[PDB]
């Protein structure tokens, strides 16, 4: 079934799939730096 | 498939050579020149039923095997009360060297033990020398030995060097039970004239030649022994409507070779199945006087599995299913089969992480001191079987049983773990602690 | 017959050191006369099944249990 | 990546057979030296000969690239015997006598079948003597465990 | 020392119809091409689909791809290179009179396109030849690799005695 | 970029293989039509001169 | 998964897996030499029949010899219940002789206790299946029985008699058959009119060698480290109704003594080590009306309860001295096996091993008494008290007492075995010490 | 899956495409390249009373209402890619 | 029953599969097996009360080549000319008296 | 109930089969269950109503090797000696009450064989290998009237 | 009278072109993926 | 009362393109198979004699 669209292939596809940059099937993470999220109270002046 | 290949046809005959060894005449090996004694030790404190005692092993000889624990009682009723009750009143065992606890035993171990690794005619004679099994009457007088099975008192390959340990001294700690069925006790009912216990520890030493015996009292030494780990907690207590399950925290460590547990009723000792009418699962059992809150002490045990607790379980290391759910005959029958060869009573339940867990040789450990989380998962079966009318029981389903089981509200939980017995410079210790 | 024919050596109930425990031995790894829990070809360094002398390959036993042995 | 292998020839060593060296008899007396039996079924067109390829002593050409099987196992020539060129008695002449043949059948004559490494003496010149083209081995009939006579190639 | 393993891979595909293109009198490859195009003979055509042109596609084919890659390949088969001929040749075939230029621009169109098929075809022949060859990828214990427990508490594993200073 | 020049690679004479897979431009049209490649006329339909000029014509 | 186990791994691995010695995913096998086994009968020489004295011969048919196996027809001359082991009460005894020396003797009492000690569990079950009637056969039945002989040679293929080396020296077995035995021809001191006699063959089990194991045997000396059996009877001071005899018997023993062994019985009653009594198998027709207690149940002549053995304590004495402490009976009867065998001795059965194992072929610690002038066994009684009529007086009694017909139990036969050497040259083979 | 609302009853879509909700094509099915592309419709019995509830909400999965005959149109729409050219002054799609 | 496939690698070994050619992909077949069997578990609408249910298995017969055969299916690349089916049910005009 | 095989694989680690080194072979065991079994879906020659039929479960017990071995077997030939099962049914030269039939069997067997073994039985009985009597525990009802 | 549910499971499969089909089955990969950790435990109970 | 069982060696030689057999009352040329009461099957097959 699948297969037939991938041998589908015209003119028209050549802007969307011609030379490919990129793919779909893989996702990079962005190694990213060190930290961590902390909640703290603050103090309340006045009244 | 373009990988290479061997048609081979005379692969065999291109293989073969001349004879290694012959079958028909065989070679002793010259071993080392040694004897063998049994030496009485002083036990301290009072031996009688609840007390505290102890020994030091004294240095008779230069290394130590077998120990046995001698009992004297008397039986408080007829045949059918008791149940090796020289068993149940060594309530536990404790070997410390140096001051360090290298290993603790306790009678319900003694009986897991037993009920899990002996067998045949081993498993027999090991009750005839702790209980009475020729229908002895009250009065009847036994003398019982309980061997001790601590790394050094099952094999000569692991006899502790006493003669390298001359700084640190070797001693059993041992708890006597306040009550013994069928001895002192009848259930809760105490047996008035009971006798109070005479007790003797014996331990057989090797006395080696010089050549041996100088290289143990100057070399040091490193000895592969098995520790017992052990906790005892309460049981989800399964009931009439519904399937009990619980998560139990497994506070092991070390590279275990298995695990061992049991359900029990407290109130009798060796009871890890449910009471019923039906033969020798009761008191009375087959009979009008038949009563199902008091089991028939001469054969407490059973393997009739319709009167187990366990439905199903798993052991989960670091959270994860270590493999997957089996039901609770496949820890008491198959894991045996496979791992031992002989025969689990019901209620008593193995888990081995070894091939061959019954012997020395290390065949495979779970090491519980690099493992986060360890949970034992069990499930319990639907205790709406009604004991006291045999078709019930006997015609019953896999996922349910005794009313009576729920009374079987204790769990205790074994481990047997690989550890190293050092020696050196005349004092010795555990390799690890942990 | 130029061979080094051993003695037999059969499953024996109690373990036995051979008195060389410095330099471990090869040919007492697969000796059942000494041990007595379990049997498994030595392992030789990166895992590799090195084969003692006097014994033989499971390929070898077959060619000696089949065709058979020589002189 | 990791590099691709070829036919990857499996040899066996020479064994002694009590006063000489020879093949074992699963296998061939192959090459010399480095290669000195076959176990597989095909071998490495050994260079070593007089010096050339035929194929060499034992084995004959098969159409085919990967030099390491080349040769096939079990096979020799019509190597003359006295007045006519029959195989050893041990041996089984294919009929493949050379002229009804191409060059690789014409050269795979013998079909050494079970008889690799040693064969049987030959009532050719009237006195059981070892044939023509093999090596004359210290072994007869009343010596037991050893079928062989003289015979080695 | 490479040789013989390569010298060892067959040169010569026993093909269907073997030798495909040309080498045949009963009609013209050309003739073929113009038929599945449905186009007259015309110089733009019978320029393009020549034995002429075939040949300097098939060259450069090879030529390049050796070139690009460190393999050395064959012609390819001319039935997959004539129907991929033909099907760029429809989709383009822009000229406005100028053969030469036309031809220029198709041809770069065939070679490109199928450089885009071949170089990643080698890869997946040489990448199979391993796995067809060596036992699973030919690699070690990186592709038979365990999970690493990873986790600290082994950390505190403690030593059961303290021996005497010596 | 991707499979690093692996000159110890063996089997470098690929020859005995096609790697070319005509199977993308079976039917194909000029540019995207769909007539199921519209083999009515049978004749030979010359080809026209299709110059890639811009919008216009001039 | 069983990944998760894996990955559990640090400092307390190193001394399990840490480069790793052996796996136990492989298995190494070994070359043997080739051979072959085959059965052939020996005649007897001299008349089979109760009481007579017959023997054989064994041919060199074969190059080695093992097993041997006698076989005997007997009928039954009363029901089930009359008869006890009885083709090994038939067989009184066999004597080996090598080239005319004495080498060993057995005899049909030395295979009880011999059994009783070191047999057990299917294989026990087993050996009776093939000297007894044991599926409840009726007066007249017939049956065909196997007595294996257990001389060194007939226990392992690692001693296998070299007929072949032996070219001058013949091997001969010289086999007396009993008088009587119980439940075949006699019932007790009575005759059984019309009894038969005995069908007697002797079987042997050759081992056929190759080529070259064969050369070795012929032109190679041999020496093989192998067993006899040393004994005596002895009178037992027979304790009474007042009183605890006592008895120091002289140990008349030589050579490398493996393990001594030893029972009380009633001459009378082929394997009867134990008193009568009025319980259950403890005597003819025990537990009703028609019991006596001065005739067995022959068919449970043995038994496993205490009660009814004579022995109270005893202690091994080398040259006046104390081997070891002085233990119970009991503790010869049931600890000594279940350290030193694993198997299950009835009651009336004693043994004291110098060896770690006994039950093995491997040497494990032997007692040298040609190295001890004057060896002592120092044997204490119970005091026959109990009423062996009244089934509470036995088994409601005390560990100093036993059954007033323990008394009857007035033989004591002493067995030693141990360790020779059979030296083989020059065609002929012999022992090397006395 | 693909869009990440949701859809009233009676309205049905078919990705080609992982993300058709967005801009970036993310896989299309070319039906220039498709001789003969066919929908096949397969429609519920309609037996339910529409004027009763315990019949139009007690039903089956291949039932509909009887007032479901009265869907006698269908609408079939698709979403593709072009390209919209401009040059020297003039545009419009590449592909008619 | 021996229900002989007839793909056209099933009727020609001139059209066999090379599986060791496909290393990298499987070749399956699926069965449907039908609601109704004439005679066998229905008779025409009507079912036959305590039909039996079928056994079923799929006998595979595999070609063994030697090492040259074999090698050169493995390195080669392989082109069958085969058939196909192609198939499509539609309701009959229906003619009438 | 839990059926463990008796394969030679079945029986020690030993000889455990090397899955990892099977890259393109599978490993199959293919059941045959009874069409009766005794006391649970007949009784003799009755079946009995209502039987359940049963529900089955295959269970193997794999081991899982460190990084070293597992490549070690993964890359590595491995031959391992096994046993094999030959068996062949035989219809018995059934004796009579006037006499000792005796009978010669071939014995189709190849192979260096371990060992024989063999039975006589009822087929109707599973593991009946004796014949049946009025003594305890020889028959249905033995030692009683019915 | 409840009915037994009826379950099928569906999978929808990506059909790569042959450049990246062979990079997927002849290369190694890595991919970051997430997992769920899960304990189930008794809540103290509150009360009134 | 039973599924005999036969093993049979075959004492061939040659280079063998098929192997074919079948099973025979020797009595009767040609009958491979069973008699019967059903037509063909058996002499006057189908009725009373």
């Amino acid at each position: 079934g699948g297969l037939s669209q991938l041998v589908a292939y015209g003119a028209q596809d050549v802007y969307l799939t011609g030379n490919p940059q990129i793919t779909f099937f893989k996702t990079v993470y962005r190694r990213y730096t060190n930290f961590a999220i902390e909640s703290i109270q603050q103090t309340i002046n006045g009244s | 498939g373009l990988s290479q290949l061997v048609a081979y046809g005379a692969q065999d005959v291109y293989l073969t050579g001349n004879p290694q060894i012959t079958f028909f005449k065989t070679v002793y090996r010259r071993y080392t020149n040694f004897a063998i004694e049994s030496i009485q030790q002083t036990i301290n404190g009072s031996v009688g039923f609840g007390n505290k005692v102890s020994t030091q092993i004294s240095r008779n000889g230069d290394l130590i095997t077998d120990i046995v624990v001698e009992f004297v009682l008397t039986k408080g009723g007829n045949g059918g009360t008791t149940y090796y009750p020289a068993e149940e009143l060594l309530q536990d065992v404790e070997l410390e060297i140096g001051g360090q606890r290298i290993d603790k035993h306790y009678n319900d171990w003694f009986r897991t033990y037993d009920a899990l690794f002996r067998m045949n005619d081993d498993r027999y004679n090991y009750r005839r020398m702790t209980d009475w099994v020729n229908n002895e009457l009250v009065g009847a007088q036994k003398r019982f030995y309980v061997p001790l099975i601590f790394f050094f008192n099952q094999t000569p390959g692991l006899a502790l060097p006493l003669i390298a340990l001359q700084y640190h001294e070797v001693k059993l700690y041992f708890t006597l039970a306040s009550q013994v069925q069928g001895v002192n006790y009848n259930g809760s009912s105490a047996i008035a004239g009971a006798a109070q216990p005479t007790m003797s520890v014996w331990v057989d030493y090797i006395f080696l030649d010089t050549q041996e015996r100088t290289r143990f009292a100057q070399l040091p030494h490193e000895y592969l022994i098995e520790q017992l780990q052990f906790t005892g907690s309460e049981t989800a207590t399964p009931s009439a409507t519904t399937q009990a399950s619980q998560n139990i925290r497994l506070n092991f460590n070390h590279p275990t070779k298995y695990l061992a547990w049991n359900f029990n009723n407290p109130t009798n000792y060796g009871q890890y199945t449910a009471l019923a009418n039906i033969p020798g699962a009761c008191s009375g059992a087959g009979t009008a006087a038949a009563t199902v809150t008091t089991p028939d002490y001469g054969n407490t045990g059973t393997y009739n599995e319709q009167l187990a607790v366990l439905d199903s379980a798993k052991i989960q290391l670091n959270g994860q299913d270590r493999f997957a759910t089996r039901k609770g005959s496949y820890f008491n029958k198959v894991q045996p089969y496979q791992s031992i060869g002989g025969v689990t009573p019901a209620g008593v339940y193995l888990y081995s992480f070894a091939l061959k867990p019954a012997g020395r040789q290390p065949s495979g450990t779970c090491n519980f001191s690099r493992i986060d989380n360890a949970t034992l998962s069990l499930t319990y079966k639907t205790c709406s079987i009604d004991a006291t009318s045999p078709a019930a029981v006997l015609g019953n389903t896999e996922t349910v049983t005794a009313n009576t089981a729920t009374l079987l509200t204790a769990l205790n939980i074994y481990a047997k773990n690989y550890n190293v017995l050092r020696i050196m410079s005349g004092m010795g210790g555990l390799a690890y602690a942990n | 017959p130029s061979y080094q024919i051993r003695n037999s050596k059969h499953h024996t109930q109690l373990p036995m050191r051979s008195l060389n425990e410095p330099p471990p031995m090869v040919e007492d790894l697969v000796d059942e006369s000494l041990f007595e829990g379990l049997q498994g070809y030595p392992v030789d360094e990166k895992l590799d099944l090195l084969t003692p002398p006097g014994t033989a390959t499971p390929s070898s036993e077959w060619a000696a249990i089949n065709y058979g042995l020589t002189n | 990546v990791v590099k691709p292998q070829g036919y990857k020839p499996e040899f066996v060593n020479r064994v002694n057979f009590g006063k000489f060296w020879a093949c074992p008899e699963g296998t061939t007396d192959w090459g010399s030296e480095d290669k000195q039996c076959l176990v597989s079924q095909y071998g490495p067109m050994m260079w070593r000969n007089k010096w050339g390829w035929s194929c060499p002593a034992g084995s004959a050409p098969n159409n085919s690239d990967d030099w390491n099987q080349k040769c096939v196992q079990g096979y020799s020539m019509k190597k003359l015997i006295d007045g006519q060129w029959r195989c050893t008695d041990t041996e089984i002449d294919t009929g493949k006598d050379w002229s009804n043949s191409d060059w690789f059948t014409a050269q795979q004559q013998c079909d050494r079948g079970n008889n690799k490494v040693f064969t049987r003496r030959m009532y050719i010149d009237g006195k059981w003597q070892c044939p023509d083209g093999t090596w004359d081995t210290g072994f007869t009939w009343s010596d037991g465990e050893n079928g062989g006579k003289q015979c080695k190639y | 020392g490479n040789f013989i393993q390569n010298m060892a891979f067959p040169t010569e595909n026993p093909y269907k119809l073997s030798g495909d293109f040309g080498n045949s009198t009963l009609e013209p490859t050309v003739t073929a091409a113009l038929r599945i195009l449905h186009e007259s003979p015309a110089p733009f055509n019978t320029e393009f689909f020549s034995r002429k042109n075939v040949d300097f596609i098939q060259k450069k084919l090879i030529s390049e791809t050796k070139r690009y890659t460190s393999f050395d390949i064959g012609p390819q088969n001319e039935d997959e290179l004539i129907m991929m001929m033909a099907g760029i040749y429809v989709q383009d075939s822009t000229f406005d009179g100028n053969i030469k230029a036309g031809l220029r621009k198709l041809n770069t169109l065939v070679i490109t396109e199928c450089l885009k098929q071949i170089l990643p075809g080698v890869r997946a022949y040489a990448l199979y030849v391993r796995d067809a060859s060596l036992p699973f990828s030919g690699g070690g214990e990186e592709a038979f690799k365990r999970p690493e427990l990873a986790t600290l508490k082994g950390s505190k594993v403690l030593s059961g005695f303290l021996p005497l200073d010596r | 970029p991707e499979a690093a020049d692996f000159a110890q690679f063996a089997p470098k004479n690929l020859q005995a293989q096609n790697f070319l897979t005509a199977t993308q431009w079976i039917g194909v049209n000029t540019q995207g039509s769909s007539l199921k490649n519209a083999n009515y006329d049978l004749r030979a339909d010359p080809i026209i001169p299709k110059a890639d000029v811009g919008p216009w014509m001039m």
